This record gives C-alpha cells, structure tokens and sequence, in this order.
RNA sequence: GGAUGCGAUCAUACCAGCACUAACGCACCGGAUCCCAUCAGAACUCCGAAGUUAAGCGUGCUUGGGCGAGAGUAGUACUAGGAUGGGUGACCCCCUGGGAAGUCCUCGUGUUGCAUCCC
RNA sequence: CCCGUCUUGAAACACGGACCAAGGAGUCUGACAUGUGUGCGAGUCAACGGGCGAGUAAACCCGUAAGGCGUAAGGAAGCUGAUUGGUGGGAUCCCCCUGAGGGGUGCACCGCCGACCGACCUUGAUCUUCUGUGAAGGGUUCGAGUGUGAGCAUACCUGUCG
RNA sequence: UGCAAAUCGUUCGUCUGACUUGGGUAUAGGGGCGAAAGACUAAUCGAACCGUCUAGUAGCUGGUUCCCUCCGAAGUUUCCC
RNA sequence: UAUUCUCAAACUUUAAAUAGGUAGGACGGUGCGGCUGCUUUGUUGAGCCGCACCACGGAAUCAAGAGCUCCAAGUGGGCCAUUUUUGGUAAGCAGAACUGGCGAUGCGGGAUGAACCGGAAGCCGGGUUACGGUGCCAAACUGCGCGCUAACCUAGAUCCC
RNA sequence: UAUGACUCUCUUAAGGUAGCCAAAUGCCUCGUCAUCUAAUUAGUGACGCGCAUGAAUGGAUUAACGAGAUUCCCACUGUCC
RNA sequence: AGCUCAACGAGAACAGAAAUCUCGUGUGGAACAGAAGGGUAAAAGCUCGUUUGAUUCUGAUUUCCAGUACGAAUACGAACCGUGAAAGCGUGGCCUAACGAUCCUUUAGACCUUCGGAAUUCGAAGCUAGAGGUGUCAGAAAAGUUACCACAGGGAUAACUGGCUUGUGGCAGCCAAGCGUUCAUAGCGACGUUGCUUUUUGAUCCUUCGAUGUCGGCUCUUCCUAUCAUUGUGAAGCAGAAUUCACCAAGUGUUGGAUUGUUCACCCACCAAUAGGGAACGUGAGCUGGGUUUAGACCGUCGUGAGACAGGUUAGUUUUACC
C-alpha cells in the first residue's frame, strides 16, 4: 500500500500561525566565535583601563 | 598506495617537542589476553548451558581497512600512531615513481 | 549530505559572467571591512576556499568580525516559524560592500541642518520625507492634434515583418 | 462575518485576584483595591498586583541581601510583597524600618533587637499611603531549583541545563553524548 | 516514554502484589508492647525497669568514633578491674560481654 | 603635447592591413672574463655603448571585423491579478498592471592616479 | 434520508443495533515532573520507636552527635575546594521644571564581559620532611559550579513509566 | 431448523476365512496405536481431555456513561527491522 | 566564401513578469581625553571606556498592544480547485510548487452533489442585498425594446457539468 | 543429397542400452498417417532428436479377477422428440 | 621557478592520412585519476629543484538539521615545519561524493590514578587518541515448506461486477495517388487524417474481505441495432438469372447433430436465414456440477528435503423461504 511521499502543503500557514518571530538584538552581541586575538587584547584593555 | 621508509613529523614527546626523523612500520593487532576483564566475563557467560551468549556478526560489507602507520621518533624512541585512507595494496619503501 | 550535495544546483549560480573569468581584479584585495559594515554576498567561482553555502549567495549580512583573508558576516534566514540569525565566514572575494545605507547619513546630516536652521528661526518642522502625492492644477498651452483611431485589420500582417 | 482573531476577544489570562483562601490576604486586597481606586498612585497598583500572584511568584528576600539594598536608604521603608528570611552570613543588622507580609521568627528577633521594626501592609497604608519614601524589592525568582531544569535541553549544543537524574555519579548519565571519548560530546 | 523526565526504574515486575505489607496493626503492636512491658516490670519488681547496666563504647568507623553509646556488656578485664566477679555480675544487673577487646 | 617606472578600470583599451614621430627616454644593439644558463650567450644572467630608428613602444587612417551607446524591433513576445468571459476543444478576446531579445539603422574607438624626464 | 463507528468521503448495495429493565469501562498504588493552596524557613520532617490518651486503631507530646532531603562543587581516581563583580536596559520612590524633560534611586528579569572553585594544559620566586608548598603570571579547552542561600513537609489536577 | 449432530429408501461389495462378534486383559499425549487415510485415541486429533500459571501479550477490531461556556488543530520535518 | 528553412529539460550571448535579501536614528551624530599584552616605521590604526553639546522622534498605512517562560493534549492515512507542472493514449490515474477550500461547516444558489458561485452562524423584529432568478410547479413581469432560428433527427435552453 | 558404421575430443564418472510412447508421462497440440462416423478436440493402430519416457527411484508383456478410468456395437427403453 | 595546451597553415631524405624537426596563427576548441557541472593560461595544465601542512592541541562555524550525531568542508587561535630572495602559500588531492555509535578487543602516551589493613613486584582495572564494523550504511546474531493448517485485522491491498479511460479490440467518416478493358468516387481507397462503441484485452484501485456464491451448459423473459432472412424502395461495370452498394425498417424468425466441461472453434444437415449483442461478462434458496478451486492417489519436470508446478490424470456433501 503506496502513500503520499512529501509536500509543502499547510506549511506555511503553520509558520504564520505564531511567526515569523525576530528575535531580538540586544545593543551587545556575544563575543563568541571572533578572533582570539583580538578578544584576548581587549580584555587586557579593559582591565587596564 | 606506497609511503615511504622514513618520514620527518612532529613529535609531542617532551624530550622533543619539534620535528624529528621517524621510522614507518605497519600497525598490526596484538593477540587477545585471556587475562583481559572482558574475556573473562565472556568466558564465564559462555560457560555452562545456554549456547551462544553474545551476538556473532556475519554481514561483513568492506572490502578493506584503514591502515595505521607507526611513526617511532628516533630521538625518543616513543611511537605515533597516524591512520591513512582506505586502501587495497599498501607498501613501506617502495620503489619511486619513474 | 541526504540527498544533496553541498554545491548542487550551482551550476548558473556559482558561474563567472561571460568574458569575465581569469584573474581577479587588485580592487577586490584592497577594499577595508570593518565591524557593522553590510555587505553583500556574491560567491566568486574561482575561488574554492571560503566558499559560503549557495543559500548566502545574493544576501546582505552585517560584518561581526574581521579575519586576516576572511570576514564573519551575519545573514538572516527563514526557519519554520522564526528567523535564525547564522553566523558565517567568508573570504573577502566572495563579499562586496553593500550600498543599502548609503543615503542614510546624508540623509541625517541634512535633517540636522534644517532642524537647526529652523531652531535658529523659532519654528517647528518635520524631516520626514514624504510619499510621492497628487500634482496641483496646471495650464497646457494648445498645440496641433493628432487624431488616433483603430487601425483596420489586415491578416497579412498577423507575422513579424508579413506574410 | 468580521476578519477578527478570536472575534477580537482577548486571549491572554493574568490573575485578577488571590487564588488563596487567607482571609487576612483577602482584606489587604480590599484595602489595596480601595487605594488603587481613589488615589491612581502607580505604587499602590504594583502591590496590588503583587498581591494576586503565587508562592513561586512572591521569592523571600533574605536578610544580608536586604540590608544591602538599604544601605543609604535606612531612613526609607523598604517594602516587599513575600518573607523576609534571617542570614547567618550578616553580622551587623541597622535599625529598619520593614513591612512584609511575613517575617520568620530570627529575622523578626534580629530586626526588633537591631532598633528597626516589622510592617504589615496595614501599617505600611497607614504610614505610607501613596508609597511615599519606600523602597519596593522583589525577591529572587529564577533561583530553584526547578529553574534550573528549563531552557535548551541539556543533550544539545551550548546548552547548560541541568538534566533529571534519579542519582549522581559516574554510572548516573556521563558516558556517551557527555565525552570525546564515548562517542560524541554534547 | 515521552518529554523529558527522570528515566523510570520501579521495580514491580513480579508478584508484587502478593508481598505488601501493611502497617495497619500498628498500634495493636504498640498496644502489645507496652502490655509486655508492663507485665514485665511487675514481675521483676523492684529490679530496675530499664534492664542491666550496660557498658559505655564508642562508635564504629570514621563517621560516629567520636560518638558514645550503650555496648552489650562489660569487659572481662573491666570486671576485673571494678573488682566484680564475672559470675556473679549478671546476676546483681550488669551485663556481661566477654568477647569485647579493651585497647 | 608626450615618454618612462609603478598602477586603477580591464576591448570605446582587442584583431588585421597601411602611414607617421622633434628632444629625453624606451628600445633595437656589441661581447661572454666574471655571477648565471642552456643541444643552442636563441632565451636567462653579467659586462658594455660601435651603430639604427629597420623593428618594438606611441600616434593617425580603413564606407574593416569586434567591442560600447543610442534608435528600432515594440507596447510585439512573455507575464502578476479578474471574469457564472468566447470556444466542443486546441487556444484566445477583454479589464487592473509589469514589460523583453535577434535582424536593420546611427554614432564612438579609451579615461585616468603617483613619481622622474623631454618639449 | 438512521443512529454509533472507522474513513479523504456514510442515508449507503460498509459493519453493530428486534424490544425493555438492571449491571457496564482512565481506577488504586510506587517513582518523578510542572502548576497551584497551606506551614515553616537555612533549615525542614517525630506517627521506626517511645510517653500516653477519647477506658482509648483517633487526638496530644518527645530528635540524644539518629536518619532523609537541602545547606558545595569539580574529577575515573588519588585529591582539591568558591577574594566576595562591572556594565546596557529596566519597576518603584525622592527632587528641579511642566518638554516624548533633567538629576538621584536602579529590586525582579534579560543581554554582554570580568573575577573565584574544580578537571585538563601552562607557569614557578621562596620555603620544604625532596616531593610537597606556591610570589608573579596565565588559557579560542571542560563543569548538572561560586560571586550574601531556597529549601523541607503536605494537598490536588495534569503528564511519563512499572 | 431431519426420525437422526450421518439417519431413511432402492441399488450395491463379501460371505469357511487375512471371516464376524461378546467379555476379560495390555499399550496413554510429543505418548499410544496404525494392511498407512495424518487414520484412530469417548460427537474432541497435522498432538485428546481436565485444572492451574492466567485478568497470558496484541503496533490490531469493537465500546468508552451529565449540561452550558471559552479556546481550538493535524495528516508536515528528522530518526527508528 | 557570403547567404538560407527549421530546432534544444539535461545548449546559450542577451533576458523579463512574479517572487527573494538589506536599509530608512534615541542601540544616532559631533569634539576632546583615556586603556591595550593586538596593530603600525610612526599614541599609525583597531576596538572599548569617560566627559561636553546636539538630536521635532526622521517614509506611508495599520498596530482588538509587545515580549518571555512552564506543563501538556490531539495529530503525523488526507482529499479537492484556478494557475505552474512530471510519468502516462488516457483515467473520477499516479506524483510535485503557491494559494485557497473540504476534512472539522451549517446557510442561499447550481433540480439533485464534501470541494463550484455567494457567504460563513448567539435568540428575535424591521429594512436592504450577494450568487441566482421573475410562464406554472415556485417568491418575483407572459414588463419595455432590437435582431436571429423553424429543427418532416426528441430544435434549443446557462462556469464546474 | 541426407545421415554417420568409423576416428578424436570437453564439463562432470558415464552419456539412455533392451524396451516403450502425443501414454494416468508431449509444451507446440485439436501433432502426422490409417481406421471408426454423415460429421469425432473422443477411441484404436502406427510414427517419434521424447518441452520432460526408460530399466527392483524397476522397463516390457500378461490369462483370471475389479461397486476402478475410457471408446465402440447389439438388446433395451419416457433420457429426449 | 621556467614554459604553454588542442588544432590548423606553410616548409624539411627515407616520411606517406599518421614518426621527428622549423616558423606563424592559436581564449583553451587540451590537460587537470574517476560521473557530470563549474573553475584554471607568465596557471589549477607540462618540465625541473627542494620537500612531507597527508604534522601536534583543543575550541568556533557551515552543509544535514530536531538547528542532534556522523561524514565533509570553512575561518581563527596556540606550536613545530616545508618552499621561496620575499610577500606569501601549505592543517592532503582545483570545488561539488568516496564512509561508521554503545559494549568488547587491540595499539600509542604519563618518573599519571586504583586494586579500599600496610609496603614491593607481576597481573588487572582506569584517563586521553587511534585501529578491528555494523553497505538494512542512527549500527539484531538468523534457512525453507505447508493443498493438513491457525489467529488479529485489512476493502489502507489482489483475484468478479459496477465506475473513469479506450492504448488494444470492434465499428464508421473525410481528402483523392491509384485499381476497376477507357473512368478517382458502379464497386474500392494507398500516403495521411477526424470520430464512435464498451459484447475484447489492458490501465487504475473508487465500492465490497464481522463473505454480493466463483466457468460452462439447460430453462425463461425482455431489450438493442452496427439488418442474416422476411415487407417497401434507390444504385450498379443492373439484358435475364444471380450478385453487389445504399435507404426506411427491430413487426416476425434465426434450427436438428458429431468432437470438446467448454466460451470459442471446426465439420455434417436442413432452411427464407441459419445476423451480431445487453439485461451484476442476465439467470446455483431455478437445476446441473463435466471444468476450475481443500483434504486421497498416480505420472513427468523441479528441489538434498519438507514439498512446488499459468503441466497431465482419477475420486471427491451444492443448506434455508412460513417474512
Ligand atoms: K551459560
Ligand atoms: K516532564
Ligand atoms: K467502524
Ligand atoms: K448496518
Ligand atoms: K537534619
Ligand atoms: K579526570
Ligand atoms: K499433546
Ligand atoms: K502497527
Ligand atoms: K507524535
Ligand atoms: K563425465
Ligand atoms: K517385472
Ligand atoms: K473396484
Ligand atoms: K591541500
Ligand atoms: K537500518
Ligand atoms: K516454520
Ligand atoms: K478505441
Ligand atoms: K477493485
Ligand atoms: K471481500
Ligand atoms: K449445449
Ligand atoms: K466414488
Ligand atoms: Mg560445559
Ligand atoms: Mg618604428
Ligand atoms: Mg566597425
Ligand atoms: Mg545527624
Ligand atoms: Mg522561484
Ligand atoms: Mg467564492
Ligand atoms: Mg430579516
Ligand atoms: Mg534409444
Ligand atoms: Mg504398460
Ligand atoms: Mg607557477
Ligand atoms: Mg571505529
Ligand atoms: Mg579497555
Ligand atoms: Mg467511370
Ligand atoms: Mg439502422
Ligand atoms: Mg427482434
Ligand atoms: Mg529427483
Ligand atoms: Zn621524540
């Protein structure tokens, strides 16, 4: 017994139901992920500071 | 795939720390211990009746195995274990391309 | 991965432009990028390394961090029911900066000057630029008429340059 | 028909009165009713509104941390809408002058012994009817344990939620998903 | 199994229904023993209702040595020492323990 | 008004055939002991200044090719939305909007940054 | 159009149902979890047991260094064990003036970044029982941690599981 | 929905033998017994009958009992013998 | 060599419509001073931090308000329609894209019908309409007008049909 | 002409001998020929590279017997007209 | 670092379409391991020199996606190196695929931790990183048969009818190259092309699996026309006779037999004719039961075997109406 394999149908309308949520941007962002480096030089900064 | 006899790397060995010479051999399995906690447990579940205990594979798909090189710093003596892709011939030293 | 490959369906989008390949203008490589700048994603063929997913292609991100041959670039995207801020690196031949704010601080400096300008007088008065709204009446001058009229049909004429 | 969500009736639930059957409690929302009524004071809405809310949502302030938000201000009623609990870790307490809609038994002794005196809400109306010269505190609300347990699931990435385990120790969830060495970490 | 919560691991697989034991004659037990009590107090009178004096030991392990409590009875050497012959101590109210070491 | 060195843009700058260029340059050019390099001092490398503007570089012309811009193709092809629109159907008219591309024709053939030098 | 049911779709040439009375199916228990009510609170819980007491299966009382949970975590382990914050928003209140104003106050919660404890790495003056200690100085590493506690008992609905 | 959970009518095979038959006796359940049909073993046989484990387990079928009021879906993603 | 007929889902210089992304201030700007172990030949830059001043809210429309968290049900067979569209001669066949609908929904119209047209609903009085109709069945003209058709084939008579 | 008494070879040890057949065994098939009938996918006899016959997994025949399967003829008849 | 490929043009003894060599043109028309698509010209291609960045440490991100894991990839940081004069490049292959959890085993690393009465030494157990593999590839340890059969269900799913469709089957039309002693159309209609029908067979799976009795024949009624005969007509390559084509036309009729279970088929015979079809492929509580399609049994082929068989053979219970 061969069924229905995939489709969109419905989709959309779900995520409209409650989204499309932006979440939102905070005046400071996490500083995960950018160079070591430079993340490392600006906390000697600052604590000098 | 042929590698060649020797082979200069980086050794984390504390003696060295930097890039030695080491030698190339082929990683073998050593032989299994009668001693080893495992085998002991096995050989007690195996003991008595109620035939096979544990699951004996039998689908057996690859057709071959990641060779392991044993690189032996020869400062240190101490010995790196490097693994290589896939292969069906596999050779130390042999004869360059032409 | 699950079916598809990480460049499939690239081969119109990842493609240089017709008698534009071979070697990358110096322009690219002396361009400075700086943190919050936008910029937009245009994925160079040429160059394997640093090579965003195709999603990114076409897409204006925010500049969030400054690599020695790469820039984190941060490009909304759609999910189900939320959009996902991702984070990305990208070589800097695969990015152009992006004039959607360009007006911007002209714009500002300008609205400053004229609110000054009207504090210097005493008056109250808005910036904001408007809509494009109804034209006020006007006068034409008469001129000669040109008389317009359906044209008679002729199948002999239903093909480009005749039958 | 009329393009309305819901037939443009509200969806959201808040609390509108206590759920507790105290009858003291109920008298003090009278009061606060009362006040809120007659005078518009923003004050006397915010402990109304306190006032309606559950055990979790009315956190006991601790003492230390009570005299530490006092300190320069000791000459103001601070009020809170929960318990003010003792500290074994404050040594010096100062004369306060504190309402609260309860207080344990070795605050209240340590607050009347240092000179200040205890509140009820009563008192606090009769003193500070529009809530003048107070000091409104809050209590710790996200700290239980129970908090610790929400958020992202503790089996995926970044994500430092506290798991529920019968047990701790080695044998009690460690092994694999946990460490590099056990298939995958995180 | 659904959501997330603590993985179940009640152990009723077997009969268990058929091995409950029930506190419902506790106070009957509690009635018993102090009838017991009672009946044994009057038979012993006018002995001590508390029972032979008992040693004073010190508690096992590192988690209760610097605690005291009652021991089974007193030392050989003890007795020896109190000059109370081991014979007649169980029969004048103290207990006797002559397997306990005294170190 | 140019040249040279380093460039930006990367054909309005390219390709082909003809004609021309004061000075400084750039070149062609003379050798192989040295450094260097090959089968080959052709190339590369080094040392030079006898000769030549013959070539390169630069400039100009071609009812030239290409390239770029415009006009036109054409409100055409296509297309978003509407109809209890026509038609047996294939397809298509109309309403509210958007709107291309060959052929053909006309025009144009680089603009420029820093430094040194000639005029 | 005949109800109930499964179904994309039932008045169905789909199944049950001739009719009436009575009986008839998410319960009890154990382990958790959120929520809410109540008591107390860095504690909380006397009902294992004991003293008694409606001449009494109730109620009342009793925790000695008892015990359970909480009050400290990180390591496989040996083992070590929290120097006590800053900042952007932010409720309430207090002043000057009546502007979508300025100053002070800055709890709850959120964002960001330090610091402390421990696993791992790195580092090393001085002492020291010679393998320990730790002036200074750290880290794109790791934690169900710390940075003036929030738990314990108990009631009920709901949910997973035996 | 029979006189009958195998019977009735006509017809038919054999009939001194490997013949038919009463009673006694022996073989009992993965056992017996079988001139062999998986036949028979008390209307039960390709594993009898009786009690118990036992309210055996079922991703499958059928039912699942008062009223009004408010909110109100999904047949789509990934993984799974 | 210069022309020429006709072509492409896995050809293409050129190249739409529709749709996709970003931005339009109070998390802004300007001027000084400061921190660094990062960076520079160079307090040259890069971030960050204090002080002082300005900032009419910086496009329209709307905003039955915005954000955050906890526990949990049911569902995980779908089906139909305009347009786009694959296999198939085709199918009330089989499979995809956007949107809507039925399922879960009555009500007026299409005689009749899950999907078409209209339109969505508390219990009532009055008025007016949507789609569709006004010879009878059957509420509303055999209403006012112009042409065509004459069917001795059951003339013909309304999207889906 | 055809076949092959004869010689040599391969898989895998041998290569269907005596017999029998469109068989209760043959797909093609209602095979081909003769016979039986007015007419026969039936019966009989014959032929045989026989899909897939064959020698105690027994081949061939066989008097006598059979509530066994089949074809035909005489007698007989309400099976039928 | 140096060089430029495929191809073409013009030349050089053997040498020619194709050997090697010279010049010119040469946007890649070559090559780059493999499928395809991208990408690359003082290179990513060819030659040569030096080499092992196919190295060590953990973190971050992308693709998949639940924003889990694995695989693959990308950008930094912290070391040690290769090459180059240097910038710079290098964390395998120009990019897009080429691969693998728990438990166990085994190897590498530390003057590492533990064996719980205290020490030493073997042995064992731990920590970190690889390797032995699950291809049903998020990863059980797995041969048949049942016609002697069983259960829970499924019209989520086949084997009838019915429904959509009509490829196939059947039945018609249109044009007119040709056939027909000449003449396209008396009678036909090649190359093409438009239709109709559901007595063929397919396609599908909507209804029925707590059951709609599954072939054929016998009997009986009715209905259709695409008319075999019969009534009345037009046409002819219609002299007569016979025949053929076509038009109204379904009132009447359309048979007796051999073989086969047969539908179908093929013969004998008569006849005016021996036309074609529907009605749940009409009709089993109307019959029959020869065939298919339970259990017995034989043959052939297949299978080691139990057994199988769109092969053959023989025997095998047809229930109920009074609503
Ligand atoms: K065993
Ligand atoms: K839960
Ligand atoms: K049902
Ligand atoms: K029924
Ligand atoms: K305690
Ligand atoms: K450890
Ligand atoms: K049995
Ligand atoms: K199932
Ligand atoms: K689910
Ligand atoms: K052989
Ligand atoms: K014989
Ligand atoms: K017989
Ligand atoms: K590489
Ligand atoms: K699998
Ligand atoms: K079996
Ligand atoms: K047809
Ligand atoms: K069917
Ligand atoms: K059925
Ligand atoms: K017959
Ligand atoms: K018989
Ligand atoms: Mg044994
Ligand atoms: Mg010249
Ligand atoms: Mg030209
Ligand atoms: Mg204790
Ligand atoms: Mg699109
Ligand atoms: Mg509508
Ligand atoms: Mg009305
Ligand atoms: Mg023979
Ligand atoms: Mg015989
Ligand atoms: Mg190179
Ligand atoms: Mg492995
Ligand atoms: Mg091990
Ligand atoms: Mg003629
Ligand atoms: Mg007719
Ligand atoms: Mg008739
Ligand atoms: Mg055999
Ligand atoms: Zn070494």
């Amino acid at each position: 017994a061969k069924s229905k394999n995939h489709t969109a149908h419905n989709q959309s309308y779900k995520a409209h139901r409650n989204g499309i949520k932006k979440p939102r941007k905070h005046r400071h962002s996490s500083t995960k992920g950018m160079d070591p480096k430079f993340l490392r030089n600006q906390r000697y900064a600052r604590k000098h500071n | 795939v042929n590698v060649p006899k020797t082979k200069k790397t980086y050794c984390k060995s504390k003696e060295c720390k930097k890039h030695t010479l080491h030698k190339v051999t082929q990683y073998k399995k050593g032989k299994d211990s009668l001693a080893a906690q495992g085998k002991r447990r096995y050989d007690r579940k195996q003991s008595g009746y109620g035939g096979q205990t544990k699951p004996v594979f039998h689908k057996k798909a690859k057709t071959t195995k990641k060779i392991v090189l044993r690189l032996q710093c020869q400062g240190c003596k101490h010995v790196s274990q490097h693994p290589i892709k896939r292969c069906k011939h596999f050779e130390i030293g042999g004869d360059k391309k032409g | 991965p699950a079916g598809h490959g990480l460049r499939s369906r690239t081969r119109d989008s990842f493609s240089r432009a017709f008698r534009k390949k071979g070697t990358i203008p110096l322009s690219t490589y002396l361009r400075i990028f700086k943190i919050g700048d936008y910029v937009d994603i245009k994925v160079n063929g040429a160059i394997h390394k640093g090579m965003p997913h195709k999603f990114y292609h076409g897409r204006t991100g925010r500049v969030w961090n400054v690599t020695k041959r790469a820039v984190g670039v941060e490009v909304n995207k759609q999910v189900r029911n939320k959009i996902l801020r991702k984070r990305i690196h990208v070589r800097i031949e695969h990015v152009q900066l992006s004039r959607c704010t360009e007006e911007v601080k002209e714009r500002m400096k300008k609205n400053d000057q004229l609110k000054a300008e009207a504090k210097a007088r005493g008056e109250v008065i808005s910036t904001k630029r408007q809509p494009v709204g109804p034209k006020p009446g006007f006068m034409v001058e008469g001129a000669t008429l040109e008389t317009v009229t359906p044209i008679p049909y002729d199948v002999v004429n239903d093909l480009k340059g005749g039958y | 028909g009329i393009d309305l969500k819901a037939g443009g009736k509200s969806k959201k639930t808040k609390r509108t009165a206590p759920k507790s059957d105290d009858v003291y409690l109920k008298l003090l929302v009278k009061l606060y009713r009362f006040l809120v009524r007659r005078t518009g004071s923003k004050f006397n809405a915010v402990i109304l509104k306190r006032l309606f809310m559950s055990k979790i949502n009315k956190p006991p302030l601790s003492l230390s941390r009570l005299i530490s938000y006092a300190k320069g201000k000791e000459d103001k009623v601070v009020v809170i809408v929960g318990t003010i609990t003792d500290d074994v870790r404050a040594y010096e307490v100062p004369a306060l002058k504190v309402c609260a809609l309860r207080f344990t038994k070795t605050a209240r002794a340590r607050i009347e012994k240092a000179g200040g005196e205890c509140l009820t809400f009563d008192q606090l109306a009769l003193r500070a009817p529009l809530g003048q010269n107070t000091l409104l505190l809050r209590g710790p609300k996200n700290a239980r344990e129970a908090v610790k347990h929400f958020g992202p699931a503790p089996g995926v990435p970044h994500s430092h939620t506290k798991p529920f385990v019968r047990s701790k120790g080695r044998k009690f969830e460690r092994a694999r998903g946990r460490r590099n060495s056990r298939g995958y970490k995180a | 199994m659904k959501h997330n919560n603590v993985i179940p691991n009640g152990h009723f697989k077997k009969h268990w229904q058929n091995y409950v034991r029930t506190w419902f004659n506790q106070p009957a037990r509690k009635t018993r023993r102090r009838a017991a009590r009672q009946q044994k107090a009057v038979k012993i009178f006018p002995r001590p209702t508390a029972g032979s004096l008992r040693p004073i030991v010190h508690g096992q392990t590192l988690k209760y040595n610097m605690k005291v409590r009652a021991g089974r009875g007193f030392s050989l050497e003890e007795l020896k020492a109190a000059g109370i012959p081991k014979k007649l101590a169980p029969t004048i109210g103290i207990a006797v323990d002559h397997r306990r070491r005294n170190r």
